[PDB]
RNA sequence: GGAGACGACGGCGGGGGCCCCGGGCAGAGUUCUCUUUUCUUCUUAACGGUCUAUCACCCUGGAAACAGUUUGUCUGGAGAUAGGGUUUAAUGGCCGGAAGAGCCCGACACUUCUGUCGGGUCCGGUGCGCUCUCGACGUCCCUUGAAAAUCCGCGGGAGGGAAUAAUUCUCACGCCAGGUCGUACUCAUAACCGCAGCAGGUCCCCAAGGUGAACAGCCUCUGGUUGAUAGAACAAUGUAGAUAAGGGAAGUCGGCAAAAUAGAUCCGUAACUUCGGGAAAAGGAUUGGCUCUAAGGGUUGGGCACGUGCGUGCGGUUAACAACCAACUUAGAACUGGUACGGACAGGGGGAAUCUGACUGUCUAAUUAAAACAUAGCAUUGCG
RNA sequence: GAAGCCAGAGGAAACUCUGGUGGAGGCUCGCAGCGGUUCUGACGUGCAAAUCGAUCGUCAAAUCUGAGCAUGGGGGCGAAA
């Protein structure tokens, strides 16, 4: 049995209060689908917080970032934060929240 | 401001068509007075000049169609254009069916099944065309099977 | 481009009158090192699993030849 | 005899087991040139000399 | 969306405007002046 | 003596590239709802090394109860099958080239000068697909489908060669040299010709996705264009495209034009005939969607006794079994919408006769394409 | 769908019948190309001193086509107008 930690930062917009970290967490426990079917987690994915608006995730099938990063963009079009919030891969399995560049008009 | 040259340069550095260069309006001053290809890498560099993303061609009502002629949609007599040989030959059928055959006939003399006067009548039985698949042949040498032990346990 | 399967001969190679300059590449994901050496004809090219004793053979190599370590970006 | 389908396989197998042996014997002989790489250089000095 | 025809221009090519960041997170409910935009801001 | 050095057509097999499918990293788009989603990058040159790849050739042996064998019936006592080898042939695998390149993504710096630093560039599958190339076959000819420069092998044995060592070694490495002219751009609805930036004409190479038999028609990606005086109004008469109740050629010199037919599956098809055809003759039945069923495949794998993974000597043909993998056709049935079901596109009207020329073919560029000419066949004349 | 070939059923044999295979033809539908049949066609001081549209003939060969070369007016060439 192998295990994989995906974790999603968002810092920056949870302290900006942007960002609803417990909400992200219901969306994605009512969202991520095992063998073509929500709500089938069981032992087989976990989702918590580990503090400062990250959440931290322990799959042990083949759970994939393209699809976290796929249900983050999601929740953001659901929130109306796809046009101001970017989701980067930072790291192998680190996917951070962070503001588009920024002109001062 | 004309800025063709540097839409030539731009599509020259970036390796795209003319069609997917995008200058920046709001700074025509700053890309006209590029005339180097150096100048056009900055600007690119810079953010100025970008290569446009390529237009959508999807493949999904493509790939869903396939599936639903993989499991057998859409094969009906209004749906055939082409007559029954040029949707699928006759001779390819014919060598297809031949090439199972020997394959089979091949594998079992190899393996001791049959001998090799009957591996060379069944094979000319083959040719003329007796057995209609893999089956009928393997149903034909149960037969001669049966009916070679009858002989024997006759004789 | 050749590659020389003998330590013996890239030794020979190497202490050649025509041997230029050489240079080593370290390729850390296969966990190999090559040893390229340029003479009039061909760039020789010595491939050995990186080690201790790998990095040694500078030692053993001759010091009048120069040896250059193969940066991470070939700068124009 | 004709031999069979199981039997060629296995004499490719044999084949593809002795290249394999081979590649690994020479580059077990390179590493131990590369350990006594020093009397190698020792002696091709002399032979030059 | 015009996607027919062309592509969308990703986000990330495109600068976005501070004024109307500004005006959707204040529609959205985000004090802006607690956190800042201003100094995030380049220029 | 070989190479240079050779036709056209048909199917089959191998390889590269393109097309298609799946998983993974990164980026981008969609997101009322749905979509673990849709799309993009994931590449490897010349030159070499190494291991291999149809034909063919060699060795053992001697085959009827004839065998091997291709899609296609060729091969074999002039030695087949089988077993073991040798070789022509790479655009095949691995390696050097070569990741240091190129590409993709990210983070800082940045008046400019300018960049800097990280992370990856991976693993498979499928084929009556398209294109090029290679190979083995086959067909056709009262047609048999270039030459030379140049390069190599052999026969021959003239000369030249050794221990003061010799070497006149097509092996490896090393040294030296390689002049002249062309090279931009267009190749066409504006770079050529036609008096012109003229809807004409003018030789080629590369050629994506969907429907479909199909480089048909129609829609789309890459790449290109958006150029061909414009604005307003909607009379007659035009040019081009259409429809029309009832009748159905009464029209007209004349069914001119239009309409009607058309793809595919199935049933069925007369006279005449040079027996090859006529023939898609004629005349009929059907075709959408959805959910199923059935049929048609590939790969791998047998028990003992010894010697020690192979060699034997045995024993057996229910492997007629298991595991894994894979693509497209064909047939059958239920359900269901309907004025339409080859729903656009695409696409024979058919038949009874006569005259006429045997047929395929050719000509009056710019008024006549034909019973004209030619053709195969036949007959005559002249020439040793 | 011609030879050639395979199998089965017969026939004393030569042959006959049936089912396949095969892929021949100055055969055939038809895309490009080549050509130029028809239309009270367009055009008629035209886009054009022969063009445009639809329709049509042919499409594996007596097919189409480039370059080089040969034949020169009392001539040449001519499937002959």
């Amino acid at each position: 049995k192998v295990t994989k930690k995906f974790i999603i930062n968002a810092s920056q917009p949870a302290s900006d209060k942007i960002f609803d970290v417990s909400a992200f967490e219901k969306f994605l426990n009512e969202r991520i689908k095992v063998d073509g079917r929500v709500g089938n987690l069981g032992d087989v994915i976990k989702i918590s917080q580990i503090g400062d608006g990250k959440v931290e995730i322990i799959a042990h099938n083949d759970l994939s970032g393209r699809y976290l990063k796929y249900l983050t963009k999601k929740f953001l079009k659901k929130m109306q934060l796809r046009d101001w919030l970017r989701v980067v891969a930072t790291s192998k399995g680190v996917y951070e929240l962070k503001f588009y560049n920024i002109v001062n008009d | 401001v004309n800025l063709r040259t540097q839409k030539r340069l731009a599509a020259s550095v970036l390796g795209c068509g003319e069609g997917k260069v995008w200058l920046d309006p709001n700074e025509v001053s700053e890309i006209s007075n590029a005339n180097s290809r150096q100048s056009i890498r900055k600007l690119v560099a810079d953010g100025l000049i970008i290569k446009k993303p390529v237009t959508m061609h999807s493949r999904s009502r493509a790939r869903e169609l396939n599936l639903a002629r993989r499991i057998g949609r859409h094969r009906g007599f209004g749906k055939r254009k082409g007559t029954a040989d040029a949707r699928m030959p006759q001779q390819v059928l014919w060598m297809r069916r031949q090439r199972v055959l020997r394959r089979l006939l091949v594998k079992y003399r190899a393996s001791g099944k049959i001998d090799k006067h009957l591996y060379h009548e069944l094979y000319h039985l083959a040719k003329g065309n007796t057995f209609k698949h893999k089956r009928a042949l393997v149903e034909h040498i149960h037969r001669a099977k049966a009916e070679k032990a009858r002989e024997r346990q006759i004789k | 481009p050749q590659e020389v399967s003998d330590i013996k001969k890239f030794i020979e190679i190497c202490r050649r009158k025509d041997a230029s300059s050489a240079r080593i590449k370290k390729n850390p994901k296969t966990q190999q090192i090559k040893f390229k050496v340029r003479c009039q004809r061909f760039l020789y090219t010595l491939v050995l699993k990186d080690s201790d004793k790998a990095e040694k053979l500078k030692q053993s190599l001759p010091p009048n030849l120069q040896i250059k370590d193969v940066p991470k970006r070939n700068k124009r | 005899r004709r031999k069979t389908k199981a039997e060629r396989n296995r004499i490719k197998r044999r084949k593809e087991e002795e290249r394999k042996r081979k590649h690994e014997e020479a580059m077990k002989r390179k590493q131990q040139q590369l350990e006594q790489a020093k009397k190698i250089a020792a002696e091709v000095e002399e032979r030059e000399r | 969306k015009s996607l027919k025809n062309r592509a969308i221009i990703p986000r990330k090519a495109v600068k976005k405007p501070l004024s109307q960041l500004e005006d959707h997170l204040d529609q959205l409910g985000v004090d802006t002046e607690a956190i800042g935009l201003r100094a995030r801001a380049q220029t």
